């Protein structure tokens, strides 16, 4: 089904982006 | 639409920064300058006179002896006399 | 703790609950509009839902994300209303995108509606059991010819604002004309461009020194006459 | 270069390899616990795997994301252990959630286990052919009634540490008690506060000048008595 | 490949920063110091002598009296001499 | 507005469109190469497409992501080229990975190609109606044994450049050799390490005071002789 998959993928992408922001701002990385 | 997933878990992502910041929003340290050296900018006191322009009206809440923001400063010639009739000079 | 009465709290724990109805009130009186009452669903008589005597008309509405939090940014729930026949755009073009208005969400259980909503009549009616929330509209991110999406925010939201809101000196003033700080209450003498206007329909102050002199209230001038603190 | 022996290196290039076994050792002796040996697999006799004489009992375990890098953030591989019958919860509330311990991962090829793991008996056995890694547990990100997830980190990780670890001066000392810099070895005289005592159990130093005066050891005080340099 | 799904229109996603920002690119305010007090210097004024060590040579575009970057400063004994022969020191 | 002729704009109004054709020109003269002409498709005769008299040979080329904007970042569209038989790798190993070249994209409608592309012969041919864009190759993000991806950029894009190019130095020059400031046109006298040579192929200034003294152009030295401004 379209809309359910779209909303699920959007929320999962938001969670992934939040996790990436959290993990890259520790000591090194590119210091976002 | 009847059922909704999308739950994740916020019990681990938000602890990652520290558990004490969870209950208190933590304070804000100022910026250290080379001239400031050991001294750190105090948001509770500033013992000096600052230029009026480019400043913002400060507020006081309790005690805290403090300087000011100078608005007018000028040097003139003083009057030779206190008042009344006592005007001895020599 | 909430102000929910004992009876609804008791009923909410029951194994066989009833329908959960949500009603919405859009208030624009603080902006210059009217009070609009919406409900997502109607009764069995094909009539607007009657609650507390008043009638909520059945119109498109759906909210998502209403939540209370303390960490990070403030919560911004999203409202959606179907814009058919141009009804939403009609008030949008007149009320400046419905910004600054108030939205009140009322949540009620089905077994407490007015008796006129049921063919047999509900004997368990008590029009004082509901849960109330209030928010303010922030922006209208979508006004397509099919729907309309609104962003909501807390009334006490703070951002883009500084605490000590005064700017020391200026050649110009900083108060508001005819307020409790300027203190002037005389007849019209000057206009925005500092011309001898005796008409009150277009009285304005240039907030400058000459405008203040025109009204003999230079004592209450907010700007300090330093100027030369930086040059000298 | 790695310390892998010649024979296992030769075997790893063979087209028809054998099974790969991963064995885990959790060491809490530096924290105050015991040594636990886990293996995701058992032998053909339904027995714990015997390696180098010791026995790795069959137990759920799975390591993921083992990465080594020189640039960017230090890698944090994860470990998953099934928490059934509350086995992990039994030590989590006792060992402070397994924080600070050590984990050792040894990988081995199936053709080098002890002969007791095979009904016919492996003749190609060598108990000195394995690859070893070590990490430290950082946090228990997830703990439920079905599983448990641990984050691993390098021992050398330098997160949240500052290089020059001296405060220079204060009204208070900045060392330990009875270390190799305080240099005190006498009988008990003071406690957490400035109260006389004569028991070794409650020997504590307030790390102020009064403690030094009590202990007749001031020449080793780690606080410069300036105070007025900031004022005057 | 014939169709291009997920059009993904961008409307308020760029308005959210402000509307004048998408017509004019705004300007960058300088950083505020503490030892500077309240003199809010900008990026196109300099009324003091600077030091020309490993720095860039400034440019000027119109009017607006400016300072400089000192390259050589030296003090010697002022010898007696004018544009002529009249050298009286009596 | 665009430099679009009236005829093509008039044709681009009708419902029954013709076939859109995209042709690419890779210009490497400014970097040290030749001009390559590519087309994604060939005519009905199985021949290279003839346009304006010149010929574009068939080769799999695909440009995606052309996004002209005034805010945010710049535009970086992607060009994909099939790398079979090692043809792209051949010039990449020679032309420094196609860095610094120019790419020109021309789009044309089918009904305006040369008559030799059609068996009946087009009577509507007009070799002056096309839309032209130009870009510069920035990097070869990935060139495998089956394909090759190039990133494009605008020629005038600023990134990593500073405005006040002037730099104050003590004992090192700032400009090139013989270009505009070093008004030297005599015989070669020096080399990289300030050796007395008289060969023109090895004449390169050392960017020092000694080089200027050797070349008798010390009056045109860019290094100010301050040095001792920070010691005192
Ligand atoms: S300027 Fe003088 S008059 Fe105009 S507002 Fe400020 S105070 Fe009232
Ligand atoms: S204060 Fe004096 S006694 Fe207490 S620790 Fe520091 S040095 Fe040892
Ligand atoms: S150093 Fe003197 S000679 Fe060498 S380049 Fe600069 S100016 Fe020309």
């Amino acid at each position: 089904i379209g809309p359910a998959a779209l909303k699920a993928v959007y929320d999962m992408a938001r969670k992934g982006a939040r996790d990436e922001i959290q993990t890259q701002m520790r000591d090194g990385g590119l210091f976002s | 639409g009847g059922m909704t997933g999308i739950l994740f878990s916020l019990g681990a992502s938000m602890v990652l920064g520290g558990v004490a910041q969870m209950l208190a929003p933590k304070a804000r340290t100022p910026r250290i300058q080379t001239t400031d050296n050991g001294k750190q900018n105090t948001y509770f006191s500033s013992l000096d006179n600052m230029v009026a322009q480019g400043n913002v009206l400060p507020v006081l809440y309790g005690e805290m002896r403090v300087g000011s923001r100078v608005v007018s400063q000028e040097i003139s010639t003083a009057d030779e006399g206190d008042g009344g009739q006592v005007v001895v000079i020599g | 703790m909430q102000d929910i009465r004992q009876e609804t709290l008791n009923e909410c724990t029951r194994a066989e609950q009833s329908a959960s109805v949500v009603l919405w009130e859009i208030d624009l009186t603080e902006v210059g509009g009217e009070r609009y009452f919406f409900c997502n669903e109607q009764n069995e008589k094909g009539e607007p839902v009657t609650w507390q005597g008043r009638q909520y008309q059945p119109y498109p509405i759906q909210g998502s994300g209403f939540e209370l939090n303390g960490k990070g940014t403030s919560t911004r729930p999203t409202l959606t209303v179907s814009n058919l026949y141009g009804m939403v755009t009609g008030m949008a073009e007149d009320m400046q995108s419905l910004v600054g208005g108030t939205v009140v969400r009322r949540k009620v259980y089905a077994r407490f509606l007015d008796a006129v909503n049921f063919v047999n009549g509900n004997s368990y009616a008590d029009p004082e059991q509901e849960v109330i929330s209030r928010w303010r509209i922030e922006q209208c991110s979508e006004l397509s010819a099919v729907s309309a999406s609104f962003v909501l925010s807390t009334p006490t939201e703070t951002d883009g604002a500084v605490f000590p809101g005064r700017i020391m000196l200026a050649n110009t003033c900083t108060w508001t004309y005819r307020g409790d700080e300027c203190g002037y209450s005389g007849p019209a003498v000057a206009d925005e461009y500092d011309q001898p206007t005796s008409d009150i329909t277009k009285d304005k102050c240039s907030k400058c020194l000459s405008g203040c002199k025109f009204r003999n209230n230079v004592g209450n001038f907010g700007g300090f006459l330093s100027i030369n603190k930086l040059s000298q």
